[PDB]
C-alpha cells in the first residue's frame, strides 16, 4: 500500500505557500514523529483541501504523498460502497483502523463530499450512518495511535458546503487552492514543459499575460494544445506517404488512407515547439471556467469602426489600455477596472465600438441581451446577476457589456416593481461593494440615459458616459467610406455621396442603409439590362454600384432618428 | 438471505414564482 512514486514534486508547481503550510501541517505531524514525541504531544492533523475543480488538489496531495514516503491510503468516496447493508459502514471502519495500525499513515479522502455530505439534508439511512462512521473513524485516529506515530487525513473536495458541519470541523486545516496567479501560471509552466524539448525561445511572461483565466489544469491543455501542433506537420507528411501510395472530401480521404495503413507505422521525427504553436495553441484551448455563460468574441475591429476618434480614445485609455499593460496604469494610480455607459440616439455606433473593445482588447467577453437575467423565480434573476459578476471576476480580465441596459437597471421608484427592483440592488453590491471586482470591466449601452438607476451611474459602477451621437458632415465621409470598404464607385464618389445635402440628419445605420439601397439600385440595373441582352442574345454582367445608383439611394432612404434632441439631452 | 441497500426514488417540492401586474 506504499505510495508509488510517479508523480514527484516537481510535478506541482505554482503553490508555495501551500507547500509551506504542508511542511509543518502534514510533513511534520507524520516525518517528525519523535519532535511531537519529547512534549509528550498527539500530534494527529487533518487538513482539507478546497478550491475550483482543477486547482492541482489530487496532485497536490500525490506529490506530497511520494515526497514524504510513508504508508499512503488513497481512498475515493464511491470505492467504499458496498451492496450488503453494513458492509458500507465496516469498509469506512476498516480504512482508519489499517491506518492507526500503519501509523504513522496519510489518509487522502478525495472527494469526500461524495459520501461525507450534509446528513441533515440528505434524509436517509446508509448516508448518515457513513458520515457517522467517518466522525468515529477520525476520533480514534487522535486516541489509539502509539503517541509518537501521528495519522494525517488528507481530503480534497470541489465543494466545501456540501461537507456535514460535524465533519468539517474535524479538519483542523483548511487550504484554499484558488486559480494560479501571473506568476504562480509562469511556474506551473514550466514544470509542464520541463520534459518536453522547447524551442528556447518560449517567453514565459507572455504566456502567463495571454492566460488570465487559467487553472493548472486548463494550462495542462495548452501545453497539450501546443503538442500536438508540432506533431501535425508530422501527420501530413504521413499523409502524403498514403495519398502517393494510391492512385469523399479531403478529411474523409485521410481517415481512410490513415486506416489502410493501420498495421504500418512510420516514426515521427523528433521536433521542437516554437512560441508561434505556444501562442496558437492558446487560442484552441478555452479555459474551464470560460466553458459556459461566455459570448464570442466579436468580429468587429476598429477597421470597421469609422470617425468616433473621441470614443475610440476614450475606450482605448479606459478599457483597452489597463488590459493590454496593467502595469503602467497601475504606477499612476489608476484601479484595474472601468466602468463605461456608451448612450445616445439609437443606430450611431454604440455597440459596434463596444464590440470592436471586446475584440481589439483582446479579453474575455460576456454579453448580456437587455433584461436576459430576469427569470420567474423569486431567487433566481438576483442569482444570475451574482453568478454573473463571479465567472468575470474569476476571468479577469473580462469585459461585461450590457446591450440595451436600461432594461435591466430601471431607475428605482416607488412604482417600480419589487422584483426588477431587486436586480438593480444585486447589481450595485456587484459593481461597487464589500467584495470588489477588480478586472471586470462593466459597458453599458442605451438609448435612455436617464432611465438608469441614479446609483448605477456613479463613479466605481459606471464612471464615465460617452455620448455617441450624430456623426457630422466629415465624419460621414469616414463611415460612408468604412462601410463601403469593407463590403466589397472609387472614393470620389463616396465623398459626393456623404456630403449631399440629402444626406442631412443621416445617422451610422443610415448611411449602412443607404450602402443597401445603393446596391439594390445596382441590382434592379443589373436585372434590367441582363434580360435585354439575354431576351436579345449566357448572360451574366458584373454587379457593381455604380454612381448612378447612389442617386437612386439618396432619392429613396430618408433619415430615422426623427428627433435627435430627445436622445441628444438627458 | 442478505437484505441489501437498495435506492429509490426522491420527494417532489415547491417554488415560488413571480408574477407582473399591468396596472
Ligand atoms: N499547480 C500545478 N502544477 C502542475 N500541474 C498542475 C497544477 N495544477 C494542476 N495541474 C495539472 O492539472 C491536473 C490536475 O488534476 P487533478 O485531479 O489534480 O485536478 P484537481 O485540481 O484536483 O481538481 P478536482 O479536485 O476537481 O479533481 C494534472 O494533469 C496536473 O498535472
Ligand atoms: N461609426 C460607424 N462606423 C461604422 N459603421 C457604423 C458606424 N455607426 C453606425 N454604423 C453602422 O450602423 C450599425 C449600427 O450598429 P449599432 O448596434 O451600434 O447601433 P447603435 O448605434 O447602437 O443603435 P441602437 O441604439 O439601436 O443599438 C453598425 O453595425 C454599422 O453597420
Ligand atoms: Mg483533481
Ligand atoms: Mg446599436
Amino acid at each position: 500500500r506504499t505510495p508509488p512514486t510517479k508523480v514527484s514534486i516537481l510535478d506541482i508547481a505554482g503553490v508555495d505557500d501551500t507547500l509551506q503550510r504542508l511542511l509543518k501541517e502534514v510533513w511534520f505531524p507524520l516525518r517528525g514523529g519523535e519532535a511531537c514525541e519529547k512534549m509528550g504531544y498527539r500530534y494527529d492533523n487533518g487538513v482539507l483541501l478546497h478550491g475550483p475543480s482543477g486547482c492541482g488538489k489530487t496532485t497536490l496531495a500525490h506529490a506530497i504523498a511520494g515526497s514524504i514516503g510513508v504508508a499512503f491510503i488513497p481512498v475515493s468516496a464511491p470505492s467504499v460502497i458496498g451492496g450488503t447493508s453494513g458492509e458500507s459502514e465496516k469498509n469506512i471502519r476498516d480504512v482508519f483502523d489499517e491506518a492507526i495500525r500503519l501509523a504513522p499513515c496519510l489518509i487522502f479522502l478525495d472527494q469526500i463530499d461524495a459520501i461525507a455530505g450534509r446528513r441533515e439534508s440528505a434524509n436517509k439511512g446508509m448516508e448518515s450512518r457513513i458520515v457517522a462512521e467517518i466522525m468515529n473513524g477520525m476520533d480514534r485516529i487522535r486516541q489509539n495511535t502509539p503517541l509518537g506515530k501521528n495519522v494525517v487525513v488528507l481530503a480534497a473536495t470541489n465543494r466545501p458546503e456540501f461537507l456535514d458541519p460535524a465533519i468539517r470541523r474535524r479538519f483542523s486545516v483548511e487550504i484554499d487552492m484558488g486559480m494560479p496567479s501571473e506568476r504562480a501560471r509562469e511556474q506551473i509552466l514550466r514544470s509542464l514543459t520541463r520534459d518536453l524539448s522547447l524551442a528556447d525561445d518560449i517567453n514565459f511572461k507572455e504566456l502567463a499575460k495571454m492566460t488570465p483565466g487559467y487553472v493548472g489544469s486548463d494550462l495542462q491543455y495548452v501545453v497539450k494544445a501546443a503538442v500536438s501542433e508540432s506533431f501535425q506537420a508530422n501527420i501530413d507528411s504521413l499523409l502524403a506517404q498514403a495519398r502517393a501510395k494510391h492512385p469523399v472530401s479531403q478529411p474523409q480521404r485521410d481517415w481512410l488512407l490513415l486506416e489502410a495503413h493501420r498495421d504500418e507505422e512510420v516514426s515521427w521525427p523528433s521536433t521542437k515547439i516554437t512560441m508561434e504553436q505556444f501562442r496558437k495553441a492558446v487560442s484552441l484551448v478555452q479555459p474551464a471556467s470560460k466553458r459556459e455563460g461566455f459570448s464570442t468574441i466579436p468580429d468587429t475591429t476598429w477597421s470597421h469602426v469609422g470617425a468616433l476618434e473621441d470614443v475610440r480614445k476614450k475606450l482605448e485609455m479606459s478599457i483597452i489600455g489597463p488590459i493590454k499593460n496593467p502595469e503602467l496604469f497601475t504606477r499612476v494610480g489608476i484601479k484595474p477596472a472601468a466602468g463605461i455607459l456608451l448612450w445616445g440616439p439609437p443606430g450611431c455606433g454604440k455597440t459596434l465600438v463596444a464590440k470592436a473593445v471586446a475584440n481589439e482588447s483582446k479579453a474575455n467577453f460576456i454579453s448580456i441581451k437587455g433584461p436576459e437575467l430576469l427569470n420567474k423565480y423569486v431567487g433566481e434573476s438576483e442569482r444570475a446577476v451574482r453568478q454573473l459578476f463571479s465567472r468575470a471576476k474569476s476571468s479577469a480580465p473580462c469585459i461585461l457589456f450590457f446591450d440595451q441596459m436600461d432594461a435591466l437597471v430601471p431607475r428605482r421608484d416607488d412604482s417600480l416593481s419589487d422584483a426588477s427592483a431587486r436586480v438593480v440592488n444585486t447589481l450595485l453590491t456587484e459593481l461597487d461593494g464589500v467584495g470588489d471586482r477588480s478586472g471586470i470591466y462593466v459597458i453599458g449601452a442605451t438609448n435612455r440615459p436617464d432611465m438608469i438607476d441614479e446609483a448605477i451611474r456613479r463613479p466605481g459602477r459606471l464612471g464615465t458616459s460617452i455620448y455617441v451621437g450624430l456623426p457630422s458632415a466629415e465624419d460621414r465621409v469616414k463611415i460612408l467610406k468604412t462601410l463601403y470598404r469593407n463590403t466589397v464607385t472609387t472614393d470620389a464618389d463616396l465623398e459626393k455621396v456623404a456630403l449631399d445635402l440629402r444626406c442631412t440628419g443621416f445617422s451610422g445605420a443610415d448611411l449602412g442603409n443607404l450602402m443597401q439601397a445603393a446596391a439594390q439600385a445596382c441590382l434592379e440595373r443589373v436585372y434590367t439590362q441582363r434580360q435585354q441582352k439575354r431576351k436579345e442574345g449566357e448572360e451574366e454582367i458584373e454587379p457593381v454600384i455604380t454612381m448612378e445608383d447612389w442617386e437612386k439611394a439618396l432619392n429613396e432612404v430618408k433619415p430615422s432618428v426623427k428627433d435627435p434632441e430627445k436622445y441628444m439631452h438627458s | 438471505v442478505v437484505v441489501v441497500v437498495v435506492v429509490v426514488v426522491v420527494v417532489v417540492v415547491v417554488v415560488v414564482v413571480v408574477v407582473v401586474v399591468v396596472v
